[PDB]
RNA sequence: ACGGCCCACCAAGCCGAAGAUCGGUACGGGCCAUGAGAGUGGGAGCCCGGAGAUGGACACUGAGACACGGGUCCAGGCCCUAC
RNA sequence: GUUACUCCAAAGGGUGUCCCUGGCCUUAGACAGCGG
RNA sequence: AGCCGAGGGAACUCGGCAAAUUGGCCCCGUAACUUCGGGAGAAGGGGUGCCUGCGGGUGUGUAACCCGCAGGUCGCAGUGAC
RNA sequence: CCUUGUCGGUUAAAUGCCGACCUGCAUGAAUGGCGUAACGAGGUCCCCACUGUCCCCGGCUGGGGCCCGGCGAAACCUCUGC
RNA sequence: CUGGGGAUAACAGAGUCGUCUCGGGCGAGAGCCCAUAUCGACCCCGAGGCUUGCUACCUCGCUGUCGGCUCUUCCCAUCCUGGCCCUGCAGCAGGGGCCAAGGGUGGGGGUGUUCACCCAUUAAAGGGGAACGUGAGCUGGGCUUAGACCGUCGUGAGACAGGUCGGAUGCUAUCUACCGGAGGUGUUGGCCGCCUGAGGGGAAGGCUCCCCCAGUACGAGAGGAACAGGGAGCCGCGGCCUCUGGUCUACCGGUUGUCCUACAGGGCAUAGCCGGGCAGCUACGCCGCAGCCGAUAAGGCCUGAAAGCAUCUAAGGCCGAAGCGGCCCCCGAAAACAGGCGGCCACCGAGGGCCCGGGAAGAAGACCCGGUUGAUGGGGCGGGGAUGUAAGCGGGAAGGGAAACCGACCCGUUCAGUCUGCCGCUCCCAACAGCCCGAGUGCUACCGGG
């Protein structure tokens, strides 16, 4: 008998088509302070740096080589407020306050909005809010937000997302909601040089695969591989049990796939397409665009590493859910080298 | 702190690749008897089914010799990887490839079995076998 | 930081980038691009090509 | 400095059974030992000459060297080191 | 355990609990303890 | 049914199955053994394009078909494909 | 037959191949015995070169497969079908 | 060869367990003395169904095969990894036993082999089941037809659970099952958007080495640990293309043979061959993958009687594992209590689809972006990039020729010429014109309010 672990995980199962294109955060970190817990951009490209090493470990001291990732990040709009209460099992929403002027666009991802509902209304409706929350009943607030993809000149139809807010008292989370809602907000107002983050968004599509490239199975013998085989597996199974088992694999749909990722570091913020390392004002765009994405000219995240996703895609970022022990400091490194030599 | 002032070992931060799987024949750069090796085995490696165990720069390897005075051959030995064809990478980013590869030939300690080596070696096999750069005349 | 030099080409590229190659007899060289290598290594000459700086050494030699 | 010493062209010549070529052993001589002598054997120590300076190759300076206590590289060994 | 049979594991052990019997000490007995 | 693949080079497999390597011409050089006929294209090594000219053979031939020489020059590669 | 017989050589490692030793279960001289140069799409072992055989798989080409229009069967079939 | 036979073998299955694998009771003794640290005769009692036999209940054209490759899963009687107990356990290591199946258990040589044997590594390189798992998955080395050789037996034709060479591998999926992708009905009027999260899945992580603690404890010496704290790597998992490599029948150049009369430009010969190569795809490249909280197992303790003492247990407490549950990741309103919230329409028409220009998405369907309240595609003009310096013109060129002229190749004009499945600006052309679905009800008990 030989042993061997098994081709794949059963983790990420089943391997189906993401549900939508813009993706759902399902867990909250615990944070003590109050801000707004995340923040969503887009997508641009990929260069590397040369910095002085903080992490604790080896090489710590010394100037490395270090891949970084690109994402605007123009400001979100605040429209509305939702009240949570505790029903027998879970959540549930009590109600929901909405501004009484937003953008004509809009309309394009909600297809219906109230005909007057003046500033008035929108007032007595904060205080109604007010009120409710002001008892003892409610359990949680959360912010309602939609991008502004028009500012960057990518799309007109926005997204529209629901984002939860830090700390441990409603009243104080109703406080803040209350002095963001109505306006825009930016990114430097919500994250911290430094961080750990969790990005989350839909993976690039590769259409209907094989087992050899969708679980890492083997190709077989060259006799098999004349005989019209070489990409098949052996078999589905035994004799008894008398049906095939879930845990065989087979073809299907691989890539475009809701992932979340752990731990990623934010090196920098930039504003209005620049960064400032030694008082100089540089560009992060390269020497002809980005392939397939322009010019950068609003705002934008330096990440370390990769992320999923294609280039102009909706990406999320959250706060560090499960950090580790060791963390290094929050704040932005030494860097000796930026690249922004041509890409394609 | 125990034995530091005598010793055979040390550390480095690059890794590079493995290059060279079991089967491989290594030219010997050292100053004894041997002159070609066949690798059998890589010290530490522990695989999975159908893999064979590779080795790169600064890796100790098991290992046959096939020319070479009577003494040494049809014998086994140790042996310490000094420079490979297949580029690897540094801290900077820049890649770092050599001429041919080449071993050196080692007691399981780490104690070589001669005085001299001709040729340039690598960084990360001084840096990680602290008792072979005194006896090479280039380490790059 | 620094941006090193290719010796076939003669330009500067930029750290992050390229190729060292080491002779066994001690003598480095730096390459930029597999390109420029792969020249070099099969045998073409670059005084004879007008994109590299070799080829203005050639044009005062003349 | 004469010279196949080397080169371009024109010829087919040169050595050899009186032993060429190839191999073995060996620094050469003046001299030494022995024997009645004819002869047989040896040729480290003193003199004349030749060659060599771990093995191999190549140069500078000087009237003169391809240099035993000067130089450069490869091979084979060793020594110091804050590597 | 909730099995008539078809179609249900033992030798060897248990101050686990509920009973029967037969001897021996007892108003200073059978442990521990003041005191050899 | 086909083309290419870094580093390693049979670790694959009953088994180098299949694929890959070599390849035309001129010159040099060529073993064991032998039924002296062979082995033998043994093995192995060097060269080959284009242009400018010079010579030889048979021939009455500035007709045709063959055999050599020197020099200049380009490419990663000159039986460059077949 | 016992048998992967014992010794030696070939490997890091030999139920193999080659060379010998005789205990020939059950060799043997025209049901021919022992050798043999040359020859073999015969069977078997090793070496050099070479390679996607393999480490570990990747990218590309053309024809199918998929969709649309048209023509248009057969094997098989108690009834059904967690 | 014909006819039959599961009335009758080989063959898997059922039954049985003599044998096989794994155990126990008692105590002769061995162990310097000391049965029980370890070993344990003779004799008695068992479990499993994984070895072989026995039987002949099932199948005589169900499949008649061994081994290997590939793929999935289960058991524990545990080889390593976690935690404990005794020892004839000083330390380092060893014996023996208890809890635990979450993870791991590999690479090679000869042989058709399973097994066994050997080699070098390794934390260790456990053993079984699933029709001796797996041929409508592969292979075909063995075995078990027809050809042939040797030995032996036989008068012979011939034979040998003896050896050897060679010797056919078919399928258009009817039902169910699984992996993924769509269209409907229902949820008691229709629709747009955001949430909840019952239930299901997870190994998403497992393991090793180095430094220090320390030449310390221990020990006569030789030798030689541990708790905490710092680093790195192997195996597995999930993603990406900045860097490096491969490919790149878009593209750029060089060159052979021939055809279009020669130049220049082209066709064919695998893209003719060779070299380079952006985007894209990829790995030989790069990024990421928690330890805590709660209840337990073996075990270690407190209190405490039955039994005035003693006793971890009979009632009660306190601790204690790579194991169980949660945090975390993936799927998830068809979750039949078939959900919550906000908003729009109905009680002509909200909304949706066909259509049009296109990808970041794609087997058909589906998904995403835009449609003149416009930079969606093309064009033009500019950036970046790949190749490598165009044609023509002029000047040289080894040499030949009275001279004119011929001449492979070189130089200059020239980072040129060609191309761009990338970026930006600009309404110059086209995103026009249309067409199709589409909600409306009543009775009873009403509820809460008139
Ligand atoms: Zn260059």
């Amino acid at each position: 008998k030989i042993h061997r672990p098994r081709r794949g995980s059963l983790a990420y199962s089943p391997r189906k088509r993401a549900k939508s294109i813009v993706p759902r955060i399902r867990s909250w970190p615990k944070d003590s302070e109050v801000r707004m817990l995340g923040f969503a951009g887009y997508k641009a490209g990929m260069t590397h740096i040369l910095m002085i090493d903080d992490s604790p470990g080896l090489t710590k001291g010394k100037e490395i080589f270090v891949p970084v990732t690109i994402v605007e990040v123009p400001p979100l709009f605040v429209y509305g407020i939702r009240a949570y209460k505790q029903g027998y099992l879970g959540l549930e929403t009590a109600t929901e306050v909405w501004f009484h002027d937003l953008h004509k666009n809009v309309a394009r991802r909600i297809k219906t909005l109230p005909k007057n509902y003046n500033e008035e209304a929108f007032q007595a409706k904060l205080g109604q809010l007010e009120d409710l929350v002001n008892d003892g009943e409610i359990a949680d607030v959360r912010l309602l937000v939609h991008t502004q993809p028009w500012l960057i000149g990518l799309k007109k139809k926005p997204e529209v997302m629901e984002y939860a807010i830090g700390g441990d008292d409603v009243k104080a989370k109703f406080d803040y909601a209350k002095e963001k809602i109505g306006k825009e907000l930016r990114a430097g107002e919500v994250l911290h040089e430094g961080e750990l983050l969790d990005v989350i968004a839909v993976t690039k599509g590769k259409g209907t695969q094989g087992p050899v490239k969708r679980w890492g199975v083997k190709v077989q013998f060259h006799k098999a591989q004349r005989a019209g085989k070489g990409r098949h597996i052996g078999n589905l199974g035994p004799w008894h049990p008398a049906r095939v088992m879930w845990t065989v694999p087979q073809a299907g749909q691989m890539g475009f796939h809701h992932r979340t990722e752990f731990n990623k570091r934010l090196i920098a913020i930039g504003e209005n397409g620049k960064l400032v390392l030694d008082g100089n004002e540089i560009e992060i765009t390269p020497k002809g665009g980005f392939p397939h994405y322009g010019i950068v000219r609003s705002d934008f995240l330096m990440i370390e590493g990769t992320i999923p996703g294609s280039f102009k895609r909706i990406i999320r970022v959250r706060p560090a859910i499960r950090p580790p022990k060791k963390k290094p400091p929050v704040e932005r490194p030494q860097i000796t080298y930026v690249s922004r030599e041509s890409k394609q | 702190a125990k034995k530091g002032a005598g010793a055979t070992r040390g550390i480095s931060p690059v890794r590079p690749t493995r290059a060279l799987p079991i089967g491989a024949y290594l030219k010997v750069a050292d100053n004894s008897g041997a002159k070609v090796i066949q690798i059998i085995g890589v010290v530490g490696y522990k695989g999975t089914r159908r893999r064979l165990a590779a080795a790169g720069v600064g890796d100790m390897v098991v290992a046959t010799v096939k020319k070479g005075r009577p003494d040494m051959r049809h014998q086994v030995v140790r042996a310490v990887v000094v420079r490979q064809r297949k580029e690897y990478r540094r801290l900077d980013g820049m890649r770092v490839k050599f001429e041919d590869n080449a071993a050196a030939i080692v007691t399981p300690e780490g104690v070589p079995r001669g005085t001299e080596i001709r040729g340039a070696i690598a960084r990360e096999a001084a840096e990680r076998w602290v008792r072979l750069g005194s006896i090479a005349s280039i380490v790059l | 930081a620094r941006w090193n030099v290719c010796s076939y080409c003669g330009r500067e590229f930029e750290p992050g980038t390229g190729k060292m190659f080491v002779r066994n007899d001690g003598r480095v060289l730096f390459f930029c691009s597999s390109k420029c290598e792969k020249y070099y290594f099969m045998g073409r000459n670059p005084r004879k090509l007008k994109w590299t700086k070799a080829f203005q050494e050639a044009r005062l030699q003349r």
